[PDB]
């Protein structure tokens, strides 16, 4: 009953940002100074708690988001932020109680001639909701006319490659990331530090 | 691994028709593009058609637009150039192509970078 967060960090394969996988942790002891002593993460970033009091409370669930995006876009992963990535690919709340966790994957997720396999929305017809989560590849209508389903003139696939060589700047290499949230109901409190 | 497979073409007399094909094994192009390019003597390899593999909408060159119709088959992962009205300066060796990369703009196909490529296939339009 030890919490599996290393399925969640340590996965071999990691998900599209627009795609993003949320795994639930419930019933198990958590360990968070295996994360917050790593010296593995370029950003450990957290909102309403404190990662060294994290293995003094106890929570209902915890919830793990994770998906690749590029080093320059990890800002977006935070409340109140602005951009595509927080505009139409993954949206914290503001009010968000939890941690944000990033490292540089170019060593796994980068290719010579370029990985092309992880994708973003580039076009949306309004913002996420926090949480919200959009696999949809309808053609996106940029103009006045209607697309009928036919790409074209203001008429776009509503998804696009990063393209991830290992000779990239840091700032276009990509970087693996983990959203830890932290719910506390009226239940049992399932997940509990040591 | 990946093999594009290219069939048909070969002569015809102008005004007329020919079927290109290219069979795909060891991937799917998802929800990137399939592609033919023509390089005639003398000349850089051009783009003539992009197709969506998933969606299927179709980009051509200006130069072959009403003639040539790219399609594809899901199930028989396929591509075809459907050309007609064949014209002289056609004449060229045909490649079929396949893109790893998704843009969202169709019109990308015209320019960016095809890693896959079939053997290549001689297109010959004769006079009467
Ligand atoms: C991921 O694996 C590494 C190497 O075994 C280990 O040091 C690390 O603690 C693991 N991460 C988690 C959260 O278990």
């Amino acid at each position: 009953n030890l919490c599996p967060f290393g399925e969640v960090f340590n996965a071999t394969r990691f998900a599209s940002v627009y795609a993003w996988n949320r795994k639930r942790i419930s019933n198990c002891v958590a360990d968070y100074s295996v994360l917050y002593n790593s010296a593995s993460f370029s950003t450990f970033k957290c909102y309403g708690v404190s990662p060294t009091k994290l293995n003094d409370l106890c929570f209902t669930n915890v919830y793990a988001d994770s998906f690749v995006i590029r080093g320059d876009e990890v800002r977006q992963i935070a409340p109140g932020q602005t951009g595509k990535i927080a505009d139409y690919n993954y949206k914290l709340p503001d009010d968000f109680t939890g941690c944000v966790i990033a490292w540089n994957s170019n060593n796994l997720d980068s290719k010579v001639g370029g990985n092309y396999n992880y994708l973003y929305r580039l076009f949306r017809k309004s913002n996420l909701k926090p949480f919200e989560r959009d696999i949809s590849t309808e053609i996106y209508q940029a103009g006045s006319t209607p697309c009928n389903g036919v790409e074209g003139f203001n008429c776009y696939f509503p998804l696009q490659s990063y393209g991830f060589q290992p000779t990239n700047g840091v700032g276009y290499q990509p970087y693996r990331v983990v959203v830890l949230s932290f719910e506390l109901l009226h239940a049992p409190a399932t997940v509990c530090g040591p | 691994q990946v093999q594009l497979v290219e069939s048909g073409g070969g002569l015809m007399q102008a005004g007329g028709s020919l079927r290109l094909s290219c069979a795909v094994s060891g991937r799917t192009f998802s929800t990137a593009a399939m592609g033919w390019f023509r390089q005639a003597p003398g000349k850089e390899r051009e783009f003539v058609a992009a197709i969506r593999w998933s969606g299927g909408s179709a980009y051509y060159a200006d130069s072959v637009k009403g003639r040539f119709t790219i399609s594809r088959d899901k199930a028989k992962n396929t591509v075809y150039l459907q050309m007609n009205s064949l014209k002289y300066e056609d004449t060229a060796v045909y490649y079929c192509a396949g893109s790893k990369i998704t843009r969202s703009l169709l019109s990308d196909y015209a320019t960016w970078p095809y890693d896959y490529w079939g053997q290549g296939t001689q297109v010959t339009v004769s006079s009467k």
